[PDB]
RNA sequence: AAGAACCUUACCUGGUCUUGACAUCCACGGAAGUUUUCAGAGAUGAGAAUGUGCCUUCGGGAACCGUGAGACAGGUGCUGCAUGGCUGUCGUCAGCUCGUGUUGUGAAAUGUUGGGUUAAGUCCCGCAACGAGCGCAACCCUUAUCCUUUGUUGCCAGCGGUCCGGCCGGGAACUCAAAGGAGACUGCCAGUGAUAAACUGGAGGAAGGUGGGGAUGACGUCAAGUCAUCAUGGCCCUUACGACCAGGGCUACACACGUGCUACAAUGGCGCAUACAAAGAGAAGCGACCUCGCGAGAGCAAGCGGACCUCAUAAAGUGCGUCGUAGUCCGGAUUGGAGUCUGCAACUCGACUCCAUGAAGUCGGAAUCGCUAGUAAUCGUGGAUCAGAAUGCCACGGUGAAUAC
C-alpha cells in the first residue's frame, strides 16, 4: 500500500527489531539466510501454538531463539520434551548450537499477528468475513485498546470481482511516531483464490 | 596496553557495555582512560521500490555502526586475565588485543 | 593576554588567537599576503579589525583548515568577530549593527531522488 | 511571487573602490560563477577607461551609467484585444540594473581585442554617445507614449 | 608462452568465476542483488521494513 | 595487434591441423570452434566455420595472419 | 536492467534426454572423491585407473553415486478484465467522513456554511447543532549556537629536547570525533485589529515566526502497472510449451522520437610553477615504496578486516610565457598502424594506451524545458551492479549569480 509500513518506520522508535545479532560483511548473508531457514521451518510446526513473533540473537557463538506464543502447552507440554527436538533440529539446520526459549503473551486478541490468523482461519472455513471481522474489532476493544483498524481484500465471498473493506473503530494515528502500532498481514488460500487481511491494533501514544 | 574495541547498531547497547567494561576494570585493577568515541561508520543503500518500472520510487537505507574504544595499561595479569570471560558484553561484538 | 575563537562557515574551522601587540597576521603559520591575500579574502578576513580599531593595534595567531577560499575567508572572519573580547563585549554591539557576528548557516544542500543535483528536475517531453 | 513580499540582502561593496554598484555590475558580468575573472576584467577595463577618458576612475563609469539610463519600458498588455505596447515608469534600482545590463550585452556582442578593451570601448561611447548600448537606449525612448488610456 | 602448457584447458569451464551469475536465494533473481544482504531489492525491503535484518533503519540525513 | 601478447587456438581444433597437413588437403573440416588463429601451419588449407545455421567453407590463404577463424564468417544478414 | 563477449538468456539454428535439471515413495547395485586416455564443437557417449571408510544390530543405514517401474516432478505457458502483495498519478493539494440531534414524504441537508485569519477543515467569533475520526501541525532524522563527560589511531594553546616534520617528553586548553543536556516558544515590548484569532515592526538572540532540508502520501479515481520477483483461482503442455550442450541473437539499420555527454573558443587553448575539499570502499580485497617502460602496465611487494595502511598530489582557482580571432595551438568524430590489461575465451561483441589522419560544428526555425539562495550556473571526488565495463543511477564538496513591479 501506497502507506509507509508502521511495523518499519517505528523501528528506532518504539520497535525493537527481531533479530539483534551482529556480525561483519563476510557472514552476514549467511546469517541472514540462517535466520531465514530457521523462522520458516519454525512457524510451519508451530502453526498450531500460534506463534506471535520470534526474535533471534547471537550469544557467545551459538544461536538463541525465544517464541513468544498464546499456547505454550503444545510447545512445551510435559516437561522439556516437545522443545529438545525442536533445539535439536533447529541447531542442525543452523550448523551451530541451539538454544530456544518460550514466552507466554497473554490476552491473544489484543496481537496483531495473532488476530489476523483468526480472521484468515476462519475464512478459510467459509465463514461470513463481515462477521469475522467485526467479531475481531469489537473483541480487541473489550479488551482494552485505544484502538483498532481490520481490512480485507480478495475475491470476497467468491465474488467474480475483487473488494476492498474495513472497519476503524477508536484512534488509530499513523502518522504519529510517537505511538506504537501493532500492524501484521496475513494470507488466505480459499478455493476462489488468495485473500488477504490486515490488521493495525493501536495500544498506546507513547 | 590491551587495548579492547566493540562494535553494535545500537548506541545505547554500547554504551552500557562499555560502562560494564570500565567498572569491572577498575573494580579488578586501575589505570583506565575510558570509553573513546572514534568515528561512526554509517553504511547507506538505495532500493528500487516497485516491482515493476517506476524508476523514481526509491527507498534510502543505512546502518550505524558504532565502535567504542578502551584501554588499559594494569601491570598485574591475574586482573586482566579474570576481567575476561565474566563478561558478556551486552551480547554485542567485542574484540581483544595488546 | 590570549584570546580565542572559533569561527566556521561551510565545515570550515578556524582558531583565531588574538593577543596584544603591534604584529601581523598569520593564518596557517604563515603570512596571509604570501597566501595571497590581494584576492583570497582581499577585504573579508581584515573586515572586523578595520570598523572597530585599527589593524596594527593587535597581535594575533589564525589556522584555520577545511573548506576552499571564501570558506576559509569566512570562517576566519567570523572566528576573528567572536575573538574581540579586548575590553568588555562594548564592541559587539557596533558589530551586531554590520551583522558580522552571526555565522552563514547556509550550506550545500543535498542531492535528492529524481533530481540532477538538489532542484534540477530532468526535462520531459510533451504535456 | 503572488501572496508573500520578498527582498534580497545587498552585495558586498566592490573591494578596495567600496563601489556598490561596480560590485553589482561585477555580478551582472559574471559567468559561470567566477569572481576572480569577473573583477580582473572589470578592473582592467576600469583602468583602461580612466587612463585613456583622462578622468577619475570612481565616476567614470557612473557618466555612462547616468546617459544610458533609460526612463520608461513598454510592457505587452492586451486587456480586451490584442497586444499593446504600453509603456510604464520605470523604478530607481530597476533603471539602473536595466542600463547595467544594456552595457554588459553591448560590450558582449563586441568583438575588438577582448573583454577588457571591450567594456572600456562602451564605456567611451556611452560617454560619447555613440556606442550601441545607446542606439538601444533610444528606442524605449522613441516607442513610449503609445497607450495611456489602457493599463 | 611456454610449451604447450596454455593448452590444458581440458576443464569444463565451470570452476571459473565467470560462469557464476550470484543470484538471489530465496527465489533467484539475475537483476536487482546486492552482495551484502545476499538478497534482491524487492525480498531485502520486505525483511527490513518487517523489522528482521538488525541496524537497518529509513536515512534521513 | 591487441590480446595479451600470444594467440590463442583451441585443442579439439588443433587435432586437426596435424592430421590436415599430414594427410595433405582432403577435404574442408566441418568445425564449430570459432576460436582458432590463422597459424601459418595453415597455408593451403580450407576450413568449414558455423555461423548457426549452415557451416560456411572459407579457403585460408597466407595474409590471414592476424585474423581469426570465425572473422571470415558473415553472421549479419541484409537484404 | 545496480553491468547481454560464455553464463546471464527465456529467443534462433543445430546436436541430445523422457520418472527426467530439481522434491518425494520403492527395488537393485555401487564409498564418496581424487588421474589420465579414444571419438566428437561440445553436451556427450565409450575404456583403463586409483579408491572399496566411519555406525554397523553382521540379512544393513546414515552421508552420497549408477540403473529400473509407477504415483510425480516441471512450465519465464495464457488470463493484472479472477486475485494477494507491491508500486505510479491527481498530490504533501487540504480536504474526506462518522455518531447522536434537527429539517425534508424522499433522494438528501445541517454540522463542514458566514465574518476575520493561516502554508493548512490552523485558530477565534457567530450560528441548529453538539462531539469525534482519517488528514494538517507535532512526536522522528539531519543541519546552524552553547554546555557536561571522554581524549586514541585525532588535535597542539601554554612549556621544554628539538636531523627544528606534532616528530618526542608531556598536557588537554582548543579544532575534531560521539554520548548526554541547554536553546527558538509570537517568548518581551510597541502599534493595527470586534477588546479574540491574528497581522506589522522593534529589542534581545547563532538561529524570529511550522529557522533550512529530509522521512512522513488522508477517503478515493485511472478494470493505471506487475501472473516475470514471489505467491495464487481457473485453463493448457507433459516421447514436449519440460531438461542438457556448441554457436548465434538480444549490439542489425534506407528512417523518426526521447534523455544525456562532448564542442563551436580569448571570461579561452597550450607550457612551467603553484594553491585550497568533503563523503566513501578495501581480504580470491585496497594494493605503499623501489626497479623497468614515452604508455596503458609488469616485477618486487611492506602496511591494512581499518580516525593508523591503501585507493588518493580534487579540479576549477591564482603567479608567469605563448597563441591574437582563423574552421585556428578551438573542436574531436571517423579511420590506419602499433600496444597495455580482466577473463577458458576481446572476430561477430569489451575497456584503456602510443603514433598518424583531423568530418560535421563559427550559438542553432516553429516549438519547448528547469530554477527564487548556497538556489541556478559551472568545477572536481566517491559508491553500488561488477572477473573485465559509464556520458547512466546514487552520493560528497569548491567557486557561486540575475530577477520577482
Ligand atoms: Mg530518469
Ligand atoms: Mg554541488
Ligand atoms: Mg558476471
Ligand atoms: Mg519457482
Ligand atoms: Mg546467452
Ligand atoms: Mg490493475
Ligand atoms: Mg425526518
Ligand atoms: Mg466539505
Ligand atoms: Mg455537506
Ligand atoms: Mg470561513
Ligand atoms: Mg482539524
Ligand atoms: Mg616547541
Ligand atoms: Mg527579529
Ligand atoms: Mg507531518
Ligand atoms: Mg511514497
Ligand atoms: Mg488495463
Ligand atoms: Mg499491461
Ligand atoms: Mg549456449
Ligand atoms: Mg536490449
Ligand atoms: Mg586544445
Ligand atoms: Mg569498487
Ligand atoms: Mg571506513
Ligand atoms: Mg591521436
Ligand atoms: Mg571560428
Ligand atoms: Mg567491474
Amino acid at each position: 500500500g501506497q502507506k509507509v509500513h508502521p511495523n518499519g518506520i517505528r523501528l528506532g522508535i518504539v520497535k525493537p527489531w527481531n533479530s539483534t545479532w551482529f556480525a561483519n560483511t563476510k557472514e552476514f548473508a549467511d546469517n541472514l539466510d540462517s535466520d531465514f531457514k530457521v523462522r520458516q521451518y519454525l512457524t510451519k510446526e508451530l502453526a498450531k501454538a500460534s506463534v506471535s513473533r520470534i526474535v533471534i540473537e547471537r550469544p557467545a557463538k551459538s544461536i538463541r531463539v525465544t517464541i513468544h506464543t498464546a499456547r505454550p502447552g503444545i510447545v512445551i507440554g510435559k516437561k522439556g520434551e516437545d522443545v529438545e527436538k525442536l533445539r535439536k533440529v533447529v541447531a542442525d539446520i543452523a550448523g551451530v548450537p541451539a538454544q530456544i526459549n518460550i514466552a507466554e503473551v497473554r490476552k491473544p486478541e489484543l496481537d496483531a499477528k495473532l488476530v489476523a490468523d483468526s480472521i484468515t482461519s476462519q475464512l478459510e472455513r467459509r465463514v461470513m468475513f463481515r462477521r469475522a471481522m467485526k467479531r475481531a474489532v469489537q473483541n480487541a476493544m473489550r479488551l482494552g485498546a485505544k484502538g483498532i483498524k481490520v481490512e480485507v481484500s480478495g475475491r470476497l465471498g467468491g465474488a467474480e470481482i475483487a473488494r476492498t473493506e474495513w472497519y476503524r473503530e477508536g484512534r488509530v494515528p499513523l502518522h504519529t511516531l510517537r505511538a506504537d502500532i501493532d500492524y501484521n498481514t496475513s494470507e488466505a488460500h480459499t478455493t476462489y483464490g488468495v485473500i488477504g487481511v490486515k490488521v493495525w491494533i493501536f495500544k498506546g501514544e507513547i | 596496553r590491551i587495548r579492547i574495541r566493540l562494535k553494535a547498531f545500537d548506541h545505547r547497547l554500547i554504551d552500557q557495555a562499555t560502562a560494564e567494561i570500565v567498572e569491572t576494570a577498575k573494580r579488578t585493577g586501575a589505570q583506565v582512560r575510558g570509553p573513546i568515541p572514534l568515528p561512526t561508520r554509517k553504511e547507506r543503500f538505495t532500493v528500487l521500490i516497485s516491482p515493476h518500472v517506476n524508476k523514481d520510487a526509491r527507498d534510502q537505507y543505512e546502518i550505524r555502526t558504532h565502535l567504542r574504544l578502551v584501554d588499559i595499561v594494569e601491570p598485574t595479569e591475574k586482573t586482566v586475565d579474570a576481567l575476561m570471560r565474566l563478561d558478556l558484553a551486552a551480547g554485542v561484538d567485542v574484540q581483544i588485543s595488546l | 593576554n590570549q584570546y580565542y575563537g572559533t569561527g566556521r562557515r561551510k565545515s570550515s574551522a578556524a582558531r583565531v588567537f588574538i593577543k596584544p601587540g603591534n604584529g601581523k597576521i598569520v593564518i596557517n603559520q604563515r603570512s596571509l599576503e604570501q597566501y595571497f591575500g590581494r584576492e583570497t579574502a582581499r577585504m573579508v578576513v581584515r573586515q572586523p579589525l578595520e570598523l572597530v580599531d585599527m589593524v596594527e593595534k593587535l597581535d594575533l595567531y589564525i589556522t584555520v583548515k577545511g573548506g576552499g577560499i571564501s570558506g576559509q575567508a569566512g570562517a576566519i572572519r567570523h572566528g576573528i568577530t567572536r575573538a574581540l573580547m579586548e575590553y568588555d563585549e562594548s564592541l559587539r554591539s557596533e558589530l551586531r549593527k554590520a551583522g558580522f557576528v552571526t555565522r552563514d548557516a547556509r550550506q550545500v544542500e543535498r542531492k535528492k531522488v529524481g533530481l540532477r543535483k538538489a532542484r534540477r528536475r530532468p526535462q520531459f517531453s510533451k504535456r | 511571487p503572488r501572496r508573500r513580499v520578498i527582498g534580497q540582502r545587498k552585495i558586498l561593496p566592490d573591494p578596495k573602490f567600496g563601489s556598490e554598484l561596480l560590485a553589482k555590475f561585477v555580478n551582472i558580468l559574471m559567468v559561470d560563477g567566477k569572481k576572480s575573472t569577473a573583477e580582473s576584467i572589470v578592473y582592467s577595463a576600469l583602468e583602461t577607461l580612466a587612463q585613456r577618458s583622462g578622468k577619475s576612475e570612481l565616476e567614470a563609469f557612473e557618466v555612462a551609467l547616468e546617459n544610458v539610463r533609460p526612463t520608461v519600458e513598454v510592457k505587452s498588455r492586451r486587456v480586451g484585444g490584442s497586444t499593446y505596447q504600453v509603456p510604464v515608469e520605470v523604478r530607481p534600482v530597476r533603471r539602473n540594473a536595466l542600463a547595467m545590463r544594456w552595457i554588459v550585452e553591448a560590450a558582449r556582442k563586441r568583438g575588438d581585442k577582448s573583454m577588457a578593451l571591450r567594456l572600456a570601448n562602451e564605456l567611451s561611447d556611452a560617454a560619447e554617445n555613440k556606442g550601441t548600448a545607446v542606439k538601444k537606449r533610444e528606442d524605449v525612448h522613441r516607442m513610449a507614449e503609445a497607450n495611456k488610456a489602457f493599463a | 608462452r611456454w610449451n604447450a602448457v596454455l593448452k590444458l584447458q581440458t576443464l569444463p569451464r565451470d570452476s571459473s568465476p565467470s560462469r557464476q551469475r550470484n543470484r538471489c536465494r530465496q527465489t533467484g533473481r539475475p537483476h536487482g542483488f546486492l552482495r551484502k544482504f545476499g538478497l534482491s531489492r524487492i525480498k531485502v525491503r520486505e525483511a527490513a521494513m518487517r523489522g528482521e535484518i538488525p541496524g537497518l533503519k529509513k536515512a534521513s540525513w | 595487434r591487441s590480446l595479451k601478447k600470444g594467440p590463442f587456438i583451441d585443442l579439439h581444433l588443433l587435432k586437426k591441423v596435424e592430421k590436415a597437413v599430414e594427410s595433405g588437403d582432403k577435404k574442408p573440416l566441418r568445425t564449430w570452434s570459432r576460436r582458432s588463429t590463422i597459424f601459418p601451419n595453415m597455408i593451403g588449407l580450407t576450413i568449414a566455420v558455423h555461423n548457426g545455421r549452415q557451416h560456411v567453407p572459407v579457403f585460408v590463404t597466407d595474409e590471414m595472419v592476424g585474423h581469426k577463424l570465425g572473422e571470415f564468417a558473415p553472421t549479419r544478414t541484409y537484404r
